RNA sequence: GGUGAUGGCCUACCAAGGCGACGACGGGUAGCCGGCCUGAGAGGGUGACCGGCCACACUGGGACUGAGAUACGGCCCAGACUCC
RNA sequence: UGUAAACCUCUUUCAGCACAGACGAAGCGCAAGUGACGGUAUGUGCAGAAGAAGGACCGGCCAACUACGUGCCAGCAGCCGCGGUAAUACGUAGGGUCCGAGCGUUGUCCGGAAUUACUGGGCGUAAAGAGCUCGUAGGUGGUUUGUCGCGUUGUUCGUGAAAACUCA
RNA sequence: ACGCAUUAAGUACCCCGCCUGGGGAGUACGGCCGCAAGGCUAAAACUCAAAGGAAUUGACGGGGGCCCGCACAAGCGGCGGAGC
């Protein structure tokens, strides 16, 4: 179907996984 | 509870003239209000509602009351419109009024509710007093003699009766033979858009 | 794979009917033959064969069709189909397009349909509906 | 689906979701007015719509709308509080209601006055 | 003495160079009130003249419906589009109870008791193309009998041939007071 | 042994089994039903009056008496609360 | 507005005033009486319309429409949304309508919702085929003979308390 | 609807997986797997009255094709600079 389906996922994942980059270490020291 | 209000008006937004004898209807044709003589958007709810109304107020029946004839009617065999039209009609209000004591059911009521009759010896006040085959109507001593019954056995001549009913004597004793069939009714009504308007 | 003839004979009834076809020839069974008796008594088709085939016993059912094409049969429909077996007493029996059609039951009493078995006043398995 | 997909993971309703959890299944409810003041509905719409932060006995703080013309209200007022949808104004789901020992009814109301707490005047 | 219903009436929008330019579609119905009915669909820039040629279209398209007294012969559910409208057939003094648009071509056919319910589409356009083909999927006994190859009792029940025959009865005989 | 009575109900010993994806064990919620409301029905929701069963009687535990006891308006203990 | 009203006539239900006055009790008592309800219900008479009607709604769903005032304010609204000086959507008047000692609102449940679809849905693009296979449990099972009669079906018995629901 | 159309998206049967408005979110918490990246399972609050699918008519395109116009190109004369 329609592309824009795709973007709002698209964006939602782009921006978690800047989110996780950016806490990559803080998730590290958290969890571990 | 009952509408003691103005008759003309409901038979005026209705359409049929219940009872007759006004010329602002009748020479300009219009429901009541300053809106009369409209334009109507012709829905089938309006009509249905039309033709409820038309009954309810045609006899003294409140909408509570009018429901729970028309579940009886449901309920009980045969067609749920005619039953509900031998229902309405077989009350004492009604009766009387088709056996012409008193030739509108306001003052059927009335003289039930007074008790200015009675039913098989015992005393009646009630106008929904749902009477059945082989009644007797009898009318008081007092009630006889009164004005109103003097001008019954007067004037019944006017209007003509039922077959199931028929009154025996000049003290204006009623019959009812059986209850009535829809040819026996002669109201100026269909009755189906009603059972569609509850079946709503 | 195969899991229930009686659908497969229905369907290729349907199919051919559908198609406007003259014959349906399809594998035998016993229960297939009667519902082909019964088709063919409440008159939706014009008659049923048994033969041999290479291997075992075909049914060739004639269909019926009217002078214009009008076909005998509107439809058919499994009921009691193998994972939802439906069964039927002798009173809440169903009744096919109001009446106008057979429901197909099988019962004690044999293949026989569901105003045979409520007048032998008994039930069971609905195997098709056939309006 | 199957009719043992059925049997084994069966049908389930979707969920219902709960309503006016402040009112706590009660049809209104008694609170103070933590806060009356005014709020901008949505873009269409436009005026100064009076609302309240109500402390409800349901240990609980929901905004809530202030029908009708004029409105007493201050803080500390004891106020009762329906339920009722105001569309232009997004996060709110009450009413309050007059009546309610503190909320008189509206002034000069004559046609639907049952819904404003306003007495007939004879 | 045709009975004709509007269903709805609708204005569609074209667009062009300069703008929206309108018209209006009506979906008009119209019967005999006696068993035959036609639908129509009629577009034109004005609302009564989209009415007429709703009308033309219906009684150039009409089509007569199977009934056992003022009802139905059987129970079908039709399908159009998206319109899936099925049809019960009832007793009498139920009424024809049914949304307008089924409603609607229903009164017009005649079929004053009637169960109908629209279950997908509530478009009213489809829904009437969808009654349509359920009246159209409507089978009378006596063309079943001869699509059998068989008698009509053996065919047919007994509470419908008894229905048919008071209904037969209520028409010739009392067909005395049109005729004389 | 115990019970009115069968039974790990309890005990010594013996064997090592038993239950679990067909959801054990846990967590949450809840008295159950006839019925009630709705609904075309299937179903959904509910468990007010009325009627039946259960459970409880400040909390927890315990027995005694007795044909019969969760013994509301009985007993013992402990605890909280109130009072002399 | 509005046969509405005024005015003529009638009627007295109900309420009020006076008198009587229970059934409930083949009961209890072998004592002479015994009814809490109760001097109640109810019957008799008495006077006169005499003491007795509000509430919601009127843009569509949803019958029922105008005027005035306010014009993105005040406000309304369940959804669509209405108010941006000519508002049938706000407020008030009239008028109409729906009910009627009720009327509306809120809350809760079902319906409508075939919107968890057994009856009664679907999955190419609308939400929906696991990335594909293997295979366990499970589900399902080609033709045919015989048997069991578990399912199934028929019949009968018992039960399915009463009340409820339904029919009379 | 586009389209599928004996390689069905038809007619039917069996079994499995999956959906139940859009966002939030295939995210958090928990758990499992993994060296890690991350994956798998998988919500709620809150929020919107839509999100969406196909197709139609137009408009538009730094899409295409064909054709026009002092539109460009080829020329002539100017304005913009001065004064009025």
């Amino acid at each position: 179907g329609s592309v824009i389906k795709k973007r709002r996922k698209r964006m939602s994942k782009k921006k978690h996984r800047k989110l996780l980059r950016r806490t990559r270490v803080q998730r590290r020291k958290l969890g571990k | 509870a009952r509408y003691t209000g103005p008759a003309t008006r409901k038979s005026r937004r209705l359409g049929v003239d219940l009872v007759g004898g006004d010329q602002s209807f009748e020479k300009r044709p219009y429901p009541p209000g300053q809106h009369g003589r409209a334009r109507i958007k012709e829905s089938e709810y309006r009509q249905q509602l039309q033709e409820k109304q038309k009954a309810r107020f045609s006899y003294g029946v409140m909408e509570k009351q009018f429901r729970r004839y028309y579940e009886e009617a449901n309920r009980q065999p045969g067609k749920t419109g005619d039953n509900l039209l031998r229902i309405l009609e077989s009350r004492l209000d009604n009766v009387v009024y088709r056996a012409g004591l008193a030739r509108t059911r306001r003052m059927a009521r009335q003289l039930v509710s007074h008790g200015h009759f009675l039913v098989n010896g015992v005393k009646v006040d009630i106008p929904s007093y749902r009477v059945s085959q082989y009644d007797i109507i009898d009318v008081k001593e007092k009630s006889l003699n009164t004005l109103p019954f003097q001008i019954a056995r007067e004037t019944a001549g006017e209007r003509p009766i039922p077959s199931w009913l028929q009154v025996v004597g000049e003290r204006q004793r009623i019959l009812v033979h059986q209850l009535p069939e829809r040819a026996q009714i002669d109201v100026p009504l269909t009755e189906q858009l009603i059972v569609e308007l509850y079946s709503k | 794979t195969m899991t229930d003839p009686i659908a497969d004979f229905l369907t290729r009834l349907r199919n051919a009917n559908s198609a406007y076809h003259d014959e349906v020839t399809l594998p035998h069974s016993k229960l297939k033959a009667n519902i082909a008796e019964i088709l063919k008594r409440e008159g939706y088709i014009s008659d049923y064969r048994t033969e041999d085939a290479r291997v075992g016993k075909s049914l060739v059912v004639q269909l019926k069709y009217g002078p214009s094409r009008e076909r005998s049969i509107a439809g058919l429909r499994r009921v009691s189909k193998p994972g939802l077996r439906v069964y039927a007493k002798s009173t809440n029996l169903p009744r096919v397009l109001g009446g106008l059609g057979v429901a197909i039951i099988s019962t004690s009493s044999g293949l026989l349909t569901d105003r045979q078995a409520a007048r032998q006043g008994v039930g069971g398995e609905v195997l098709a509906y056939v309006w | 689906p199957t009719i043992q997909q059925l049997v084994r993971k069966g049908r389930r309703d979707k969920i219902a979701k709960v309503k006016t959890a402040a009112l706590k299944g009660s049809p209104q409810r008694r609170g103070v007015c933590t806060r009356v003041y005014t709020t901008t509905p949505k873009k269409p719409n436009s005026a100064l719509r009076k609302v309240a932060r109500v402390k409800l006995t349901s240990q609980v703080e929901v905004t809530a709308y202030i029908p009708g013309e004029g409105h007493n209200l201050q803080e500390h007022s004891m106020v009762l509080v329906r339920g009722g949808r105001v569309k232009d104004l997004p996060g709110v789901r009450y009413k309050i209601i007059r009546g309610s020992l503190d909320t008189q009814g509206v002034k000069n109301r004559k046609q639907a006055r049952s819904r404003y707490g306003a007495k007939k005047e004879k | 003495n045709y009975i004709e219903r509007v269903v709805s009436i609708n204005r569609v929008s074209k667009v062009v160079k300069g703008g929206r330019r309108f018209s209006f579609t009506a979906l008009v119905i119209v019967g005999d009130g006696k068993g035959m009915v036609g639908v129509g669909y009629g577009k034109a820039k004005e609302v009564p003249a989209a009415i007429a040629k709703g009308v033309e279209e219906a009684r150039k398209n009409f089509f007569r419906v199977p009934l056992i007294g003022s009802t139905i012969t059987h129970p079908v559910q039709g399908e159009a589009a998206a319109g899936v409208v099925m049809l019960r057939p009832a007793s009498p003094g139920t009424g024809v109870i049914a949304g307008g648009a089924a409603r609607a071509v229903l009164e017009c056919a005649g079929v004053h008791d009637i169960l109908a319910k629209s279950l997908g589409s509530d478009n009213a356009i489809n829904v009437v193309h969808a009654t349509v083909a359920a009246l159209k999927l409507l089978q009378r006994p006596e063309e079943v009998a001869a699509r059998r190859g068989l008698p009509i009792e053996d065919v047919a029940p007994a509470g419908m041939l008894k229905a048919r025959r008071e209904s037969e009865a209520l028409a010739a005989a009392a067909a005395r007071e049109g005729s004389a």
